[PDB]
C-alpha cells in the first residue's frame, strides 16, 4: 500500500511563527491528500482537503499545496489554541493511510506555579486511605520538582505524579502529585508539606497544612 | 443511491 | 447537522468478541459510506473497513480481515464494528467517520475506547479537593474532585453539567500498583465567591455505567 512519510515529528514554536508540516507518498497519488488536526482528547478534524482546499471554518491561516508526492501544510501565523497533533492522509486509493503525525507544541516565557495543598476528605477516610494532593497550575516551561514533608521528613515511594497536555489558552501546564497513605500512618503525623522548586520562582515554595486544623 | 460508485475506483 | 455518537469505552476479555456501535443522525443513513478508524493513544491512524448501508456492501482492509466485522441497521441508522479474538493489539480508540462524495473520512465520531483484559470493571470512588486557606493564590482558591480506584479507562469530569469550563484541568489518569486507575479535576475560582457559589463536579465512568455529582464545599 501507499506510504505517507510525514516529517517532522514535533515542531516547537512560539505563537505567532509560520510553521510547515511535509508530506510525502511513496507513489503519486496526484491531489487527493487530506490534512487532519487532533487536539488532545478529540477526533481528528479536517482542515484541508484535495492537498489545498480549506474546509469550511477553517481559519485563513491554515494552507497546503502539493500534487504527485510532495505536499505540504502550512500555518501561517501558529496560536496558542493550535496546539495539536497534525496528520496527513492519502485519500486516492485503498487502504486509505495517514502519515504518522507532527506534535505541534508551543514555546512561551517563563511562568511560575501557583501552588494548592489538599488534605484527604473526611469521606475518604471512612475507607481507610488518605490521599493528600498538591496541585502545581499554570506554569512553564514542563520541568519541575515536587518533594513531600510528613512531620518534616523527606517521603519516597508514595506518591504519583500527572501533567496535563498544553494549555490551549496561555500555553502552560499544569501537574498534580498525589500522597496516598492508610488512614492509620496518616493520623500518626501532623504536618503534610509539598515542596515545590521551579525556575519561575525565586526559591522553592512550600505549601503545608496540620492535620485536624 | 449512496456514493459507493464514486468511491468504488478508489479501492481498485 | 451531522452527527455521530459512538457507545462507551467498554473491557472485553482476551479471546472474546466486541461489537462497538456508530448511532448516525442529521442525514439520510443510506446515503453515504461510512468507515472505521483505529488510533492507538499517540500513535498512528488505521482505515479497518468501510461499509455503504444501501446495500450492505463492505470493504476492508487487508490487514483488518478475519478481525473486524463491519453491519449496518437502517431502522436504527446505527453501524457496528464486532472485533473478535480479541489480543492485547486490539487495546485502542475506535473512530467511525462518514464519507462525503468520493471522500472517506469528513465527518468523526468521538471515538470508543477498547481495553483488552481479563480484570473486572471497577466504578470510580468520587471524593472532594475542598478549598481552604491552602489552596488560595492572589485572591483566587482551587477545588476539584478527586476520582479514585476505577477500571479500565476512560472517565470524563464535567463541572456544573457543562456550564463550568473556564479554568479547568482535569489530569490524565495514573496507573496505581493496584492496577485501577485515579484521577483528579481541579478548577481556580474567585475566593470571594466561596460562599454564595455552587461547584459539582459530574463523573462519567462509561465502562461501568456509573454517574456520580459531587457538590464541592469549603471546609467548615
Ligand atoms: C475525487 O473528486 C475530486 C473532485 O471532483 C469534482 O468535484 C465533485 C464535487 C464532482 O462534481 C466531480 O464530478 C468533480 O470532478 C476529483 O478532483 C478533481 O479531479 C479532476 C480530474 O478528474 C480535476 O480536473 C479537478 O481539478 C479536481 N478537482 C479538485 C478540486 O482538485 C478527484 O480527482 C477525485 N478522485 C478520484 C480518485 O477520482
Amino acid at each position: 500500500s501507499i506510504v505517507m512519510t510525514q516529517t517532522p515529528k514535533f515542531l516547537l514554536v512560539s505563537a505567532g511563527d509560520r510553521v510547515t508540516i511535509t508530506c510525502k507518498a511513496s507513489q503519486s497519488v496526484t491531489n487527493d491528500v487530506t490534512w487532519y488536526q487532533q487536539k488532545p482528547g478529540q477526533s481528528p478534524k479536517l482542515l484541508i482537503y484535495y492537498a489545498s482546499n480549506r474546509y469550511t471554518g477553517v481559519p485563513d491561516r491554515f494552507t497546503g499545496s502539493g500534487y504527485g508526492t510532495d505536499f505540504t501544510f502550512t500555518i501561517s501565523t501558529v496560536q496558542a489554541e493550535d496546539l495539536a497533533v497534525y496528520f496527513c492522509q492519502q485519500d486516492y486509493s485503498s487502504p486509505f493511510t495517514f502519515g504518522s503525525g507532527t506534535k505541534l507544541e508551543i514555546k512561551r516565557t517563563v511562568a511560575a506555579p501557583s501552588v494548592f495543598i489538599f488534605p484527604p476528605s473526611d469521606e475518604q477516610l471512612k475507607s481507610g486511605t488518605a490521599s493528600v494532593v498538591c496541585l502545581l497550575n499554570n506554569f512553564y516551561p514542563r520541568e519541575a520538582k515536587v518533594q513531600w514533608k510528613v512531620d518534616n521528613a523527606l517521603q519516597s515511594g508514595n506518591s504519583q505524579e500527572s501533567v496535563t497536555e498544553q494549555d490551549s489558552k496561555d500555553s502552560t501546564y499544569s501537574l498534580s502529585s498525589t500522597l496516598t497513605l492508610s488512614k492509620a500512618d496518616y493520623e500518626k503525623h501532623k504536618v503534610y508539606a509539598c515542596e515545590v522548586t521551579h525556575q519561575g520562582l525565586s526559591s522553592p515554595v512550600t505549601k503545608s497544612f496540620n492535620r485536624g486544623e | 443511491e449512496d456514493n459507493e460508485k464514486l468511491r468504488k475506483p478508489k479501492h481498485k | 447537522q451531522v452527527h455521530l455518537q459512538q457507545s462507551g469505552g467498554e473491557v472485553a476479555r482476551p479471546g472474546a468478541s466486541v461489537k462497538l456501535s456508530c448511532k448516525a443522525s442529521g442525514y439520510t443513513f443510506t446515503g453515504y459510506g461510512l468507515s472505521w478508524v483505529k488510533q492507538r493513544t499517540g500513535q498512528g491512524l488505521e482505515w479497518i473497513g468501510e461499509i455503504y448501508p444501501r446495500s450492505g456492501n463492505t470493504y476492508y482492509n487487508e490487514k483488518f480481515k478475519g478481525k473486524a466485522t463491519l453491519t449496518a441497521d437502517k431502522s436504527s441508522s446505527t453501524a457496528y464494528m464486532e472485533l473478535r479474538s480479541l489480543t492485547s493489539e486490539d487495546s485502542a480508540v475506535y473512530f467511525c467517520a462518514r464519507s462525503w462524495g468520493n471522500s472517506s473520512f469528513v465527518y468523526w465520531g468521538q471515538g470508543t475506547l477498547v481495553t483488552v483484559s481479563a480484570a473486572s470493571t471497577k466504578g470510580p470512588s468520587v471524593f472532594p479537593l475542598a478549598p481552604s486557606s491552602k489552596s488560595t493564590s492572589g485572591g483566587t482558591a482551587a477545588l476539584g474532585c478527586l476520582v479514585k480506584d476505577y477500571f479500565p479507562e476512560p472517565v470524563t469530569v464535567s463541572w456544573n453539567s457543562g456550564a463550568l469550563t473556564s479554568g479547568v484541568h482535569t489530569f490524565p489518569a495514573v496507573l496505581q500498583s493496584s492496577g485501577l486507575y485515579s484521577l483528579s479535576s481541579v478548577v481556580t475560582v474567585p475566593s470571594s465567591s466561596l460562599g454564595t457559589q455552587t461547584y459539582i463536579c459530574n463523573v462519567n465512568h462509561k465502562p461501568s455505567n456509573t454517574k456520580v455529582d459531587k457538590k464541592v464545599e469549603p471546609k467548615s
